[PDB]
This record gives structure tokens, sequence and C-alpha cells, in this order.
């Protein structure tokens, strides 16, 4: 599966969302 | 010397750290010089 | 030598008493005074350096004062092997060298 | 924390001659320890001679035996030899070795050698 990374600007703010597609996180807030 | 054979003086602390072949980035400036420097396999950011 | 101390002194066991030095402002006033003790066909052996200081190996029960051209050894807690001579011993900037007093034959009694 | 070693040994020579007094040291080395000696008399006191000099860098020499007494240092193999020379009837007597700090500021001998008698 793909692993894309959700950010708002890093100026804004260091926090992430990693999204992992095509794989339930059963798997591997 | 007779301290009322004989070594150690000062006090020594340092640090050692191992290198790893990994992926970096490396801002350089108007000068030349490397300023930021963010990892590959760090985390997702 | 020039140094001032009687040949002889006697005293009880395990009491207190001191040992004295009798100098000059050229040899005591100026420069530091160290003690020795030797027994009968042995080796001179430091007891004090400077009378303040005490090398390894010697008890704490020695002590040492300077007063002017006066230099005194405190010797505290004598015990029976304790009878030896104690040298009395300084720098000399007159003769520039190292000078020793007569010796101090203690007797403990 | 050091072991010094014989000066000499057992010496005797006829009048007329001249002997050397090869101070050993071990633990330590020669070039960090200040040399000294010890004229000492069978039934007589003390009678500093040789040392080497805190200030000055320099290897000293008793002012009364001056000329007559003369020193040189080996430090690899760390033998300090003092010679004698114009032998006379009172020399003979225990020479010991003995040694300050080698900084500066050291009037002690702590550690020494047990001496060496001669013969005149």
């Amino acid at each position: 599966g793909g692993v894309s990374v959700i950010t708002p600007g890093t100026n804004t703010s260091n926090q992430v969302a990693v999204l992992y597609q095509d794989v339930n996180c059963t798997e591997v807030n | 010397y007779l301290t009322p054979s004989g070594w150690t003086a000062g006090a020594a602390a340092y640090y050692v750290g191992y290198l790893q072949p990994r992926t970096f980035l490396l801002k350089y400036n108007e000068n030349g010089t490397i300023t930021d420097a963010v990892d590959c396999a760090l985390d997702p950011l | 030598s020039v140094l001032t101390q009687a040949p002889s002194v006697s005293g009880a066991p395990g009491q207190k008493v001191t040992i004295s030095c009798s100098g000059s402002s050229s040899n005591i006033g100026n420069n530091y005074v160290s003690w020795y003790q030797q027994l009968p066909g042995t080796a001179p052996k430091l007891l004090i350096y400077d009378n303040n200081k005490r090398p390894s190996g010697i008890p704490d029960r020695f002590s040492g004062s300077k007063s002017g051209t006066s230099a005194t050894l405190g010797i505290t807690g004598l015990q029976t092997g304790d009878e030896a001579d104690y040298y009395c011993g300084t720098w000399d900037s007159s003769l520039s060298a190292v000078v020793f007093g007569g010796g101090t034959k203690l007797t403990v009694l | 924390e050091v072991q010094l070693l014989e000066q000499s040994g057992a010496e005797v020579k006829k009048p007329g001659a001249s002997v050397r007094v090869s101070c050993k040291v071990s633990g330590y080395t020669l070039p960090e320890v200040a040399m000294h000696w010890v004229r000492q008399a069978p039934g007589k006191g003390l009678e500093w001679m040789g040392g080497f000099d805190p200030e000055d860098g320099e290897t000293m020499y008793a002012q009364k035996f001056q000329g007559r007494v003369t020193m040189t240092e080996d430090t690899s193999t760390d033998t300090a030899y003092m010679e004698l020379s114009s032998l006379r009837s009172e020399d003979t007597a225990v020479y010991y070795c003995a040694t300050t700090t080698p900084f500066s500021s050291s009037y002690w001998f702590d550690p020494w050698g047990q001496g060496t008698l001669v013969t005149v």
C-alpha cells in the first residue's frame, strides 16, 4: 500500500497525519 | 606527586556516535554553507 | 650544626611532650622547617615537612608550629618504640645550603 | 609508589683513588625527580651535598664540596653518577642518595637508598 503524508504548512505546525492507502492498519488516534 | 605510578590529571568526557548510509537533505547558503539539514528516514515529515 | 636543640629529652609513655628547635630569621624565619626521625643503626625517616604537612605513612598524632625563629615538633601519644633522635633541619640563605640541628635523643620512660 | 635501587653497593678503595655513586631509580624515571645527597659519618650527623636545584633546573653541588664532587645523569637507564676525588682522611662515610619533587619547592628526601660507605 501507499504511504501518503497529510500536513498543514510546516510553518503552521509540524504535526503529521500518515494515511496508509490500500492497507488496513489492523496489519501495521 | 607525593600526594599527602601517579597519573589521571583533569576530568575527561566526550561523545561517540555511529554513522549510517542514509539520505540527507542539504540546504546550502549564499556563501555555500550548510544551514538546514533534514533527514529522510527519520519521521514522516 | 648552627641550630639549637637539646641532645636528649625524657618523658613518660602515652603522655604529651613536644621538641623545640631554636634558629634564626636567616634559616627558620624565611625557610620551612623539617623534622626527621632516626633509630639506632638505621636511616633517618622524615617526620614532618614545613611543620604543618605530614608525609605518607606518618601518624596524625604528629604536629608542628613555627613561632618566629623557633620551630616546635608536637609529639602526642608517645609509644615504647618512639625513642629515636629527631633532627630539625632548615634551608640557609646565609650559607645557601641545608643545615640541621644537633639532634634530640628522646627517651620514653 | 617508588622503589629506589642501590646507589653504589659495597665499595672499598685504598687511599689514592676515586669512586662513583650511580643512584638508580625504579617506578619513576630520572628526569622526573631531582637528585640530592647526604654525607652521614658513623657517629656523626648529616652533611648535605650534590643535589638538583628545583630553581634554575641545575644540578646542585655543596658549596663546601665544590670542584671536588661532580655528577652526571643518564636518563634512559636512570643512572645518576656522583664522582668523588681528592681522597682525604675523614672522607669515609655513608653517602645517601635522596630525591625531591621534579617541579619545584621541596626540601624533603622522602625516598632514599640506604646510603653507601666509602674507604679512605
